[PDB]
């Protein structure tokens, strides 16, 4: 029984703060690789999961990755790669060991550049996923004219600037573009001279309460305002200075949330032979104490992309991997070309890529009196919307107007 | 009795963004041969070079940090050259308790001893064409000035230093437009704006674009004063750009009188330094082991800070004196070299070698003005002993500079 080792690069320990998503995935991993291993999928092969701890440290985790190519054994392709900063020092120099890397949890949109990182792949949409969602929504609901509320902070301004692209040559018009650092009073005063209606806020958890107190001050909530803000953010954000929390709650009610779905809502049987319901109760059950990671599905999808693309590599060699070391440059665009090819159906629906970008599924979801309930779901592949009748609401008798 | 080899590992960026390893490396070759030749600085010790291209990539030098850290024998010192390459290899460095000496870096984001806590380097940081501002200002008697930049980190990184600096002057920033790649928007407001006093900080293509707004909105004349970086090639204003309406006379005449700022290299003094070389003879040595003419190898104007750069380690490593024990897991030697390289204080080739708290190489400024399509040099400037040369070469129309003011015109 060959190894066919595999790079595993996660904050793992306790001590950091992103460890939870490294330990969250976990058991995940634990049971794809379980299934994979039963099924004898790699038969003669088995998939060899190394697992390296980068700490969510620049020169910690380039030392990591630097350890496992030393002292490791021949890894055929990266696992992992969590923190935007580390990921993108390993992403950029993945060529020169040949490796192709498959992340389940980094969603910087800096990533796909194909220029900077051709080795990367990754089964998570980026923060830019949730735009080609939004122009859906703002179609469906005939808003012709949107302002935007964006935090002069980099994870934010990658948004809004590739709104600006999603939003070119569609009937779709950007009538007040504004930024504000610490406070948002002054740019949400400006939205409301300019009469905007439809807000596209990008911001955090911490700015979005000071947000929704802006708009109460400045009446615009209710009947003829949406915002449409991340859905990223911790259940009971709002309850953790000048407005009162009723007066917030009543500024908030309505707000559409839109972020990636952890997992498929259909019933349908996945690669594995279980729903994702399936799937999740198993997840559940062997995560004991460690704490869930909303990206689980996404690490689960990822064993299953990699075990594939093994597959198809394996494959192509018959058609014409124990002597691979990172100088093949043929197996590393073999195992490339493979990847490429990924189309199956997953935990967190259809895993296919589009230039190493996930074509997913986008949750969205508004805030109704006390928390936010799921009201809709983008398809990236079809480029379709489905809204969920009877759960969306508006306060006044029609969806408000944009002007 | 014997002699123990000690090694450098340096990347030279052959291409790339800025491909200064092509003069850079020879410089540093011929360094090495002039300090281990010299049995006063190192008798005990030989300090060789193992180097890699790194091609000015940072994902490219990462496979050669890599190659440079695992494979026998031990690095003492790491070399980068390029601002990108040096920001990583000067944060992955304390992993392996390892000084980084950098001959090519001027961004002034390297000058954070948080993120680099081991860095140094012989190239000054962007930020030092900052007090020698502040001092133009204060000799013209001016306190209010507009920036203008182009839309980069290494820019954005300047002007917030010099926002910190004029403020210590009694100077303050009045108006701060940014552009990305079209300049029309931002000068029409400087226009708008009536800003007499402008520094505009930006790369030579978009110098042409800018100045060609300059001569539309009439942005020049008596009533302004331009502040340029003096890094541009020879006639930059005269050369042919499609992109650009405006003709040859037309930026000849938006581009007069305009001031620039440029970091000393080369010391314009007939001395001569610790090799005992004269500026113009480290040239003419150097000009003999490249294949190519100084006009076509690049880096050929920062080979001196290459050469420095060797004899600062030298130096540093003289002062200290046990190298052969140096190991990747042990801050014991690392900290010594450290306190010996805060502690330099020679002369190179490129002037007095010292550096700052943050590891950034003090230098001197050559001050320029452009009279009649030609600069011509009004100066030079020492931010550390606060002493302006002054030739008293400029020219103004009025027979005296403006003011930034609406007052005296
Ligand atoms: C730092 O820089 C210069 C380097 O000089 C030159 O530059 C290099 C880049 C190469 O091109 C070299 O080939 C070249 O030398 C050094 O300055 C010279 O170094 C020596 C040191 O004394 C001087 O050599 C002779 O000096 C006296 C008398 O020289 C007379 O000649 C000149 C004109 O030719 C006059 O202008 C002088 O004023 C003077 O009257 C001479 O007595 C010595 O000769 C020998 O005498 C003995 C006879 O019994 C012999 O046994 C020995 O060979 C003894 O040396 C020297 O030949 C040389 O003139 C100066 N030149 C200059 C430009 O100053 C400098 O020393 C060096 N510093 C170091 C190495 O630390
Ligand atoms: C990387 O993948 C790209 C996408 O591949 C396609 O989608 C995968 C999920 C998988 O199902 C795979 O089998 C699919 O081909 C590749 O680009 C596509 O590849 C096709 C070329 O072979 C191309 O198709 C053509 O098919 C017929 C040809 O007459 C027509 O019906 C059709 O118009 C197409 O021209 C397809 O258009 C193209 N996809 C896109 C979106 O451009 C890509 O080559 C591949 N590279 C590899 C494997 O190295
Ligand atoms: C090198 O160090 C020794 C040690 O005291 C000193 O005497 C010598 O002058 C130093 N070399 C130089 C060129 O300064």
């Amino acid at each position: 029984s060959p190894p066919l080792s595999i790079m595993g690069l996660m904050p793992l320990t306790k001590e950091v703060a992103k460890g939870s998503i490294g330990r969250g995935v976990l058991p995940a991993v634990e049971l794809a690789i379980e299934q994979i291993r039963n099924e004898s999928l790699l038969r003669p092969y088995f998939l060899d999961l190394r697992l390296y701890d980068t700490e969510c440290d620049n020169a910690k985790g380039l030392k990591a990755f630097y350890d496992a190519i030393k002292y490791g054994p021949n890894h055929l392709m990266v696992f992992g790669g969590v923190c935007p900063s580390v990921t993108s020092i390993i992403a950029e120099s993945l060529q020169g060991w040949n490796l192709v890397q498959l992340s389940f949890a980094a969603t910087t949109p800096v990533l796909a550049d194909k220029k900077k990182y051709p080795y990367f792949f990754r089964t998570v949409p980026s923060d830019n996923a949730v735009n080609p969602a939004i122009l859906k929504l703002l179609k469906h609901y005939q808003w012709k004219r949107v302002g935007t509320l964006t935090q002069d902070v980099q994870r934010f301004s990658e948004v809004r600037n590739d709104l600006t692209g999603v939003l070119y040559g569609e009937d779709i018009e950007i009538s007040d573009t504004e930024s504000f650092s610490n406070d948002p009073c002054t740019s949400v005063k400006k939205l409301k001279g300019n009469d905007v209606r439809i807000i596209l806020g990008q911001f955090d958890q911490n700015m979005a309460a000071k947000v929704f107190c802006c708009a109460y001050e400045e009446n615009m909530y209710g009947s003829k305002y949406q915002w449409i803000i991340p859905g990223w953010y911790e259940p009971s954000w709002w309850e953790q200075s000048r407005c009162l929390r009723k007066n917030l709650l009543a500024a908030m009610e309505g707000y559409i949330g839109v972020d990636f779905e952890p997992l498929s809502s259909k019933q349908i049987k996945t690669i594995s032979g279980k729903t994702p319901q399936q799937y999740e109760r198993e997840y559940n059950n062997k995560r004991s104490g460690v704490g869930p990671s909303k990206f689980h599905g996404y690490a689960y999808d990822g064993i299953w992309v990699i075990a594939k693309t093994l597959q198809r590599a394996m494959e192509t060699l018959h058609a014409s991997i124990q002597d691979f070391n990172y100088t093949d440059h043929t197996l590393g665009r073999i195992i490339l070309n493979a990847m490429n090819e990924t189309n199956f159906f997953g935990v967190t629906g259809q895993v296919v890529f589009r230039n190493g970008e996930r074509m997913g599924t986008i949750k969205f979801t508004q805030f109704q009196d006390s928390r936010e309930v799921k009201v809709g779901e983008y398809n990236a592949v079809a480029d379709t919307l489905e809204i969920i009748n009877d759960t969306i609401r508006f306060q006044g008798s029609e969806p408000p107007k944009d002007d | 009795s014997e002699r123990r080899a000690v090694y450098i590992g340096a990347l030279f960026p052959m291409s790339g963004g800025w491909p200064g390893g092509q003069a850079c490396q020879p410089a540093v070759e011929m360094a090495l041969e002039d300090v281990n030749s010299r049995r006063d600085i190192l008798p005990d010790y030989e300090l060789k070079l193992i180097h890699h291209d790194s091609k000015c990539d940072p994902g490219q030098a990462t496979k050669y940090l890599y190659e440079l850290l695992y494979n026998d024998p031990i690095k003492i010192i790491l070399m980068p050259g390029c601002s990108s390459v040096s920001t990583l290899v000067a944060e992955a460095a304390r992993m392996w308790n390892l000084i980084v000496l950098s001959y090519g870096s001027s961004s002034p984001a390297l000058s954070n001893r948080q993120r680099f806590p081991t860095f140094f380097r012989t190239h000054p940081s962007a930020t030092l064409h900052n007090p020698t501002r502040v001092k133009l200002f204060e000799k013209w008697g001016w306190k209010k000035i507009a920036t203008i930049q182009q839309t980069t980190e290494v820019f954005t990184s300047t002007l917030d230093d010099l926002e910190e600096r004029v403020k210590e002057a009694g100077i303050e920033i009045t108006f701060r437009q940014s552009f990305f790649s079209d300049p029309a928007v931002p000068v029409k407001n400087l226009k708008r704006q009536d800003a007499r006093i402008i520094v505009g900080l930006f790369y030579e293509t978009e110098a042409r674009k800018v100045f060609c707004e300059v001569y539309k909105e009439r942005l020049f004349g008596k009533k302004y004063v331009w502040f340029l970086i003096g890094w541009y090639a020879d006639n930059w204003f005269k050369i042919y750009d499609p992109s650009i309406n405006c003709t040859v006379d037309e930026m000849t005449e938006a581009v007069e009188g305009h001031i620039t700022t440029e970091i000393v290299m080369l010391n314009p003094a007939n001395t001569r330094s610790i090799s005992n070389m004269t500026s113009q003879e480290f040239v003419e040595k150097l000009t003999k082991r490249l294949k190519r003419h100084p006009e076509e190898t690049g880096g050929f104007q920062e080979a001196p800070l290459a050469y420095d750069a060797i004899w600062a380690l030298a130096l540093a490593l003289n002062k200290t004196s046990r190298l052969e024990d140096f190991n990747y897991n042990n801050q014991t030697i690392t900290d010594q070299i450290y306190r010996a390289m805060n502690s330099s204080s020679f002369e190179g080739v490129s002037g007095h070698v010292v550096f700052d708290a943050s590891g950034s190489r003090m230098a001197w400024t050559l001050i320029e003005q452009l009279q009649g399509g030609s600069y011509k040099k009004i100066g030079y400037y020492d931010s550390t002993k606060d002493d302006l040369s002054w030739s008293k070469t400029d020219k103004w129309i009025g027979g005296s500079p403006p003011a930034d003011d609406y007052k005296d015109d």
